[PDB]
This record gives structure tokens, C-alpha cells and sequence, in this order.
């Protein structure tokens, strides 16, 4: 939710719940 | 297209949006095409069995 940064510091929540990288 | 709309699209590598619509096309692609057509195959396949 950040571009760059998106997966990784703009939202962890969804990123641990699942693993995508884009969104 | 049997690839997404990725063939048939503008080039998305603008700065606006790109992974949005990266992520868009690909869940397409594998949502709709594979699974659903495999849905088709194995229908009439379990019906065979």
C-alpha cells in the first residue's frame, strides 16, 4: 500500500496473512 | 487471448499504478483461465470416470 515499500512496511498485516507483493 | 489481457493492453510500465495493474492482470490470468477451464476439464473428466 506504499509502492516501493508497499509489501514490506505499508501494510505487514496482509503481508504475514498471506505473502504477496503487490496490492 | 490464452495469456490475460497483457497482449492486448498499453504497456504498463508507467510510474502510475504499474503494480496495481500487475497484480490485477495476473491475478486474472491465473484465477480465470486456469482454474475455471480446468473446472471444464475435469468435469467432463470425473463424468468419463
Amino acid at each position: 500500500r506504499r509502492l516501493t515499500a508497499r509489501e514490506a512496511a505499508t501494510a505487514l498485516a496482509a503481508l504475514l496473512w498471506a505473502v504477496v507483493a503487490r496490492a | 487471448a490464452g495469456g490475460g489481457i497483457g497482449d492486448e493492453i498499453e504497456d504498463p510500465a508507467g510510474d502510475e499504478y504499474e503494480l496495481y495493474r500487475v497484480v490485477f492482470d495476473i491475478t486474472f490470468f491465473f484465477f480465470v483461465i486456469v482454474i475455471l477451464l480446468a473446472i471444464i476439464q475435469g468435469l467432463i473428466i470425473d463424468a468419463f470416470g
